[PDB]
């Protein structure tokens, strides 16, 4: 049942780039191997640590130059269907994701070990979902059925990452027990306790990590108690094209019509346009903000679900 | 110095809780000769 | 036109007719697109104005006053509470500061946008004027005239909805509530569509600062040349007026220095930053 | 010359000082409804 | 949803390390191990801590080294050190033994593994 | 986004949408010439028209090739 399928379009970029400085050996006339045959020819294994033990990368202490990587994915998955014969269906997929890393580092004058210093990430992603399911729910500024879900699933968020952070074998702390009292008007946290009563300690509210998963199970239709709590999505769901060139078959040769066709479209996107590696999820104790939030390993500043019914509809006949 | 935003009013600091709110900015300082155009400017809506 | 007899706006004083009128003020600010002076070289203030004491419609004699200007950082909160008061942000299911701050219901909401919406409903809920209260809850907060019709003295008069001469239907047209009616249609028409705003400059945020010059000239019957700014006197002698009759006219030319301030009120030193400008008229007895 | 006689560009003003910032002339100090005591009425139009 | 429990792992984990070397250790009634090896001449809830703090894992393994006095919030900490901290005064040393629900979880972070026991060797030297 | 004076009846400046090629503007006001002649880049495109006076004015926008002309007005 399977045979309606025509073609399947793929399409795979990866681009990457590394720039590695205070790289001491020079080059030959007709070129060189030096670091490793394969990077001359970009290979992007790490040679860092192999420069480093053999000798050739700076030894200067307070080098101030960064080794950076650069790498781009970039996925165009596309189908054809033919479920009737009339009937033509295009599926989409598509997936971006760019990430450059940056660190600065040091080589140990014994053993000539190499030391990163203060990595860090950001970079872009994007991917093609599917938010369909509450497209037609009234909205305005009075009413919104998806905006009530995002208002409740947060705290079922909170819920499922505070079981993943205390692994189950202790009662989840949260802002309400006797051992994390509202506090007095005096104190500054008075408000986020309140603000948030029944919400484990490290995860309130305003928790990036509790409203992101929180706002795309509300927004895409899924359910919070079982949806993924992660950032970034991994199989793009199709957004589709149909042409349909069908009623005119049936009764329409005499029924006033000469040409008919129906389309719809449907193009809907998850984007992140800048996420960044958090320099205050480290090994310190210090785990919480200002906010007694957990910090996130990923922080960004907006995620953007961009749904297009281009055209929802497009009956064309000619009488 | 002890204009850190993350030690806001809790030992020594210069800076009450009310530095965080427009309506009482000048309210959180702890320091006298304190003026709004020199000590300090606040916003409403910047925009990033 | 000022009225030193007539009760301002938002003005609560229990005994105002029995006060000198001299001792009041009445008075109007504005923001400045160009603040930076110096770079501009802003020279002086200019104004060509017509003498009150001359035409037709002449004052007494006796009615003499001043005209103060003040550019600099002027204080933008009109109605001193520390908080900005902007009306799109009123209603019945909107959340207030919790303790009602000494004018009348201030949002205590963050403002986005300084616009209305265009529900009927909601406008006459939103535009109650700089008090934030419908001229009937006014009463709690202006107690001395808490029996008028409008104990604040800021409801909103539309000139072809008014009677009398041409002044008189002026009077209440810039009264802050009720000027935003949603219908042009209505037979007290807008004169506006913004929520009126304890922000000039649009900048989102209320000034608080007093860093002014202040100017002055003074209005007298015998203004002449050479003195008070005046620059230029223009007499006009008979002008058709339109019941076919005549009538003189005097125009008199201001040009007020700005380089050379009569007084410097807060601690300013420059124009390098002149984002506000400020005319009130005070000292007169009668209607100017 | 930058044209400041535009009717609508106006707004009611703020109580003001006279001398200095310390005279109270017309009660601009206050932090009660007296700031409001010696305001007279004012109107500022274009005859339509 | 793939919680786990350690709790147990966790406290035979520090038994081991207690029993193959010579220490004792008082517990709290939250799994907590702690041993103060001295005093000095109690920080609340709300205090800005000064530490000297060193943590590594049960196999000497040093994760986290501070061997200069570094600032805290003390309510910012993980719930190890808000239990351990507040039971000496300044210039004192405290020895905990934070198990996984009392440390960076169960899922762990850079470095920390999940569910790994985090042994802390603290040198409270100032409650400013 | 093709070719925008966003504030035509302005008592202010002109903010002058176009595309990268930067800019030759000019005004002559109401009767001959008398350009301004500023010189508009492609992301600093602000005029100054606040103080000459109040008319309506003749601009050509100038990105190399493409001369558009128009009309603004100082309020």
């Amino acid at each position: 049942v399977l045979t309606s399928i025509k073609n399947v379009q793929i399409n795979y970029t990866k681009n990457s780039g590394t720039v590695l400085p205070g790289y001491t050996p020079s080059v030959g006339f007709l070129g060189t191997s030096k670091p490793s045959l394969g990077f001359v020819f970009g290979s992007q294994d790490d040679v860092r640590y192999e420069a480093a033990k053999r000798g050739w990368l700076t030894t200067y202490q307070d080098f101030n130059q960064s080794f950076t990587q650069v790498s781009n994915k970039l996925l165009k998955v596309t189908a054809n269907i033919d479920l009737l014969p009339d009937l033509k269906v295009d599926l989409s997929m598509d997936r971006s994701y760019s990430e450059n890393t940056s660190e600065q580092y040091s080589v140990d004058p014994s053993t000539n070990e190499y030391k990163p210093l203060s990595p860090y990430t950001y970079g872009m992603f994007s991917i093609s979902t599917v938010m369909i399911k509450t497209a037609f729910s009234p909205s305005d500024e009075t009413q919104s059925a998806a905006f009530d879900d995002f208002r409740s699933n947060r705290l079922i968020i909170a819920n499922r990452l505070a079981e993943g952070h205390y692994g189950s074998g202790v009662a989840i702390p949260r802002y309400g027990d006797a051992n994390n009292p509202i506090p007095a008007e005096t104190d500054p946290n008075y408000a986020v306790y309140t603000a948030n009563q029944g919400y484990p300690i490290g995860y309130t509210k305003s928790n990036q990590a509790v409203l992101l998963p929180a706002f795309l199970a509300a927004y895409t239709g899924s359910d919070a108690s079982s949806s993924s709590t992660n950032i970034f999505r991994s199989f793009p769901i199709p957004n589709w094209s149909i042409k349909y060139n069908g009623l005119m078959r049936y009764k329409y040769f005499k029924d006033k019509f000469k040409r008919f066709s129906l389309q719809h479209n449907y193009r809907a996107s998850y984007t992140i346009n800048q996420f960044r590696s958090n320099f205050d999820y480290n090994s310190s104790p210090k785990v919480q903000d200002v906010n007694t939030n957990f910090y996130n390993e990923i922080i960004m500043s907006n995620v953007n679900l961009v749904e297009q019914f281009s055209p929802l509809i497009r009956m064309d006949f000619e009488l | 110095n002890k204009y850190d935003p993350a030690t806001i009013g809790q030992a020594g600091s210069f800076l009450n809780s009310n530095i965080r709110e427009i309506v009482t900015a000048k309210s959180g300082f702890n320091n006298t000769n304190v003026s709004e155009a020199t000590d300090y400017s606040v916003l409403e809506n910047a925009r990033k | 036109t000022y009225y030193p007899g007539e009760r301002g706006p938002y003005n609560n004083n229990p005994s105002f007719g029995a006060s000198n009128p001299s001792a009041n003020f009445g008075g109007i600010m504005r923001a400045l697109n160009s603040t930076n002076f110096e770079q501009g070289n802003v020279e002086y203030i200019q104004f060509w104005v017509l003498d009150p004491y001359v035409g037709n419609g002449e004052s007494p004699a006796t009615n003499a006053g001043k005209i103060y200007f003040n550019l600099g950082e002027i204080s933008e909160d009109v109605l001193k509470d520390g908080r900005k008061q902007y009306e799109n942000g009123l209603g019945p299911d909107q959340v207030m500061v919790n303790p009602q701050p000494l004018w009348g219901d201030v949002p205590a909401s963050q403002s986005l946008i300084y616009a209305f919406d265009t529900n009927p409903d909601n406008r006459k809920n939103q535009d109650v004027g700089l008090d934030g209260l419908p001229s009937s809850r006014e009463g709690s907060i202006y107690t001395n005239y808490a029996g008028e019709a409008d104990p604040a003295g800021d409801d909103y008069t539309y000139y072809l909805n008014a009677d009398g001469g041409v002044l008189e239907r002026y009077k209440n047209y810039n009264g802050t509530e009720g000027n935003s009616a949603v219908s042009i249609n209505d037979p007290n028409r807008g004169s506006t569509t913004l929520p009126d705003v304890e922000d000039i400059n649009r900048d989102n945020t209320m000034s608080t600062i007093n860093a002014y010059y202040e100017y002055s000239i003074d209005v007298k019957p015998g203004m002449q040349v050479g003195e008070n700014y005046i620059t230029d006197i223009r007499e006009v002698t008979n002008v058709d007026l339109p019941n076919g009759g005549t009538t003189n006219a005097r125009w008199i030319q201001f040009k007020i220095p700005v380089s050379q301030p009569q007084n410097t009120i807060g601690n300013i030193t420059d124009f390098r930053s002149i984002r506000f400008m400020r005319m009130f008229m005070t000292g007169f007895n009668s209607q100017m | 010359t930058i044209d400041m006689r535009s009717a609508y560009a106006w707004s009611l003003a703020s109580t003001p000082f006279i001398t200095s910032i310390n005279d109270n002339t017309f009660n601009a100090n206050s932090n009660t409804l007296e700031y409001g005591f010696k305001r007279a009425k004012l109107s500022w139009y274009t005859i339509d | 949803d793939e919680v786990k429990d350690y709790t147990a792992e966790n406290e035979k984990e520090i038994v081991d390390y207690l029993a193959q070397n010579n220490l004792t250790a008082q517990r709290t009634n939250s799994g907590l191990y702690y041993i103060i090896t001295k005093e000095g001449s109690h920080p609340t809830l709300n205090s800005n801590i000064t530490v000297i703090y060193k943590g590594y894992f049960t196999n000497g393994k040093v994760f986290d080294e501070s061997t200069e006095g570094v600032s805290y919030s003390l309510r910012t900490l993980i719930p190890g050190w808000k239990e351990g901290i507040p039971l000496l005064k300044s210039g004192g040393e405290i020895q905990l033994f934070v198990p996984a629900h009392l440390g960076y979880g169960s899922n762990g972070n850079k470095t920390v593994p999940g569910g790994a026991v985090l042994i802390f060797e603290i040198t409270l030297v100032s409650v400013n | 986004s093709d070719f925008l004076v966003y504030p035509n009846p302005t008592k202010s400046n002109i903010s002058f949408l176009f595309d990268n090629e930067t800019a030759s503007v000019s005004i002559y006001s109401l009767l001959g010439q008398k350009l301004i002649e500023k010189q508009i880049t492609n992301q600093n495109p602000v005029l100054s028209v606040e103080g000459l006076t109040n008319g309506l004015y003749f601009y050509t926008f100038d990105a190399g090739s493409l001369h558009k002309t128009g009309k603004i007005i100082k309020q």
